[PDB]
């Protein structure tokens, strides 16, 4: 997953 | 006697989209509101992910549907900003607050609004929406739509 | 200015252990931090990155790092169950007796997620067996409240 801005999001995102 | 750890579980399959594993865990007592050291939870998770099965199973033993992490996320805010229409519809369906703030001031709406999400923003809005919210920074689902030349989008927002 | 921060903080998130060192030559701050206080050795420690915690700590990073909640990195590593990077922070000096805003050390989290060997380290390291949390629980306390024997054997003889 593509790092998008937004609170705490690269918590969010994994992998692709 | 020796612990159970399915609350860490539910969140990996969760994260991971898998379906039945989900099942198997929520089947076998695994906590529904189970969080992690941001309070992200298996519903957030999902919502983000865009998993709309999980959605459901999850549903089935009475998640709570407005649980805020420590970044002020609900599941609502983080389907509408990566755009998942079927799971946004589902939680307004089931008494998510429509105009729940984050960290940044925004509202689901808000995030719907910068990401171009038209049929989002549009069952937001017919769930009652308000298009006069200011995110902090000052901006109106109206005002980003305009800062991104979303001709369609300031349509719908008038 | 902070466009490499934000670099830096995406790098360790995505394990580009490469892309951390061009950015630190590159004048990245290696204590870099989102608005919440979050610095890329928390994200590191969170996604269970080992290499990338090894290369912070090559270029100087704060293992004492404190976030908006009081997490420290060793709070997140302890939290989810990653053994090797609890035992690096630990090495290079990572206070483990820190608490987040309710109070807790990382013993207490590892205790509320039954995370035994983790336990084991951390008790190796100092940890404090008789700190409260602002329920005023112990580690003990908390594997009594969870039924979980084995943890509760091992703190019961401290």
């Amino acid at each position: 997953k593509r790092i998008h801005i937004g609170p705490g999001r690269a918590f969010y995102t994994t992998x692709p | 006697h020796h612990g159970s750890d399915l609350g860490k579980k539910l969140l990996e399959a969760a994260r991971a989209g898998q379906d039945d594993e989900v099942r198997i865990l929520m089947a076998n007592g695994a906590d529904v509101n189970a969080n992690d050291v941001y309070g992200i939870t298996p519903l957030h998770l999902a919502a983000y992910m865009g998993h709309l099965e999980i959605v459901e199973v999850l549903l089935k033993y009475g998640v709570d549907v407005n649980a805020s992490d420590q970044f002020g996320n609900t599941p609502l805010h983080l389907a509408a900003d990566d755009g998942h229409l079927e799971i946004v519809e589902v939680l307004l369906k089931h008494g998510t607050d429509v105009n729940a703030t984050d960290t940044w001031g925004s509202t689901p709406l808000h995030l719907a609004a910068h990401r171009g999400h038209l049929e989002i923003v549009e069952v937001l809005l017919k769930y009652g929406a308000d298009v006069n919210a200011q995110d902090k920074f000052g901006k109106t689902a109206f005002d980003i739509s305009i800062d991104n030349g979303n001709e369609d989008l300031a349509e719908i927002l008038q």
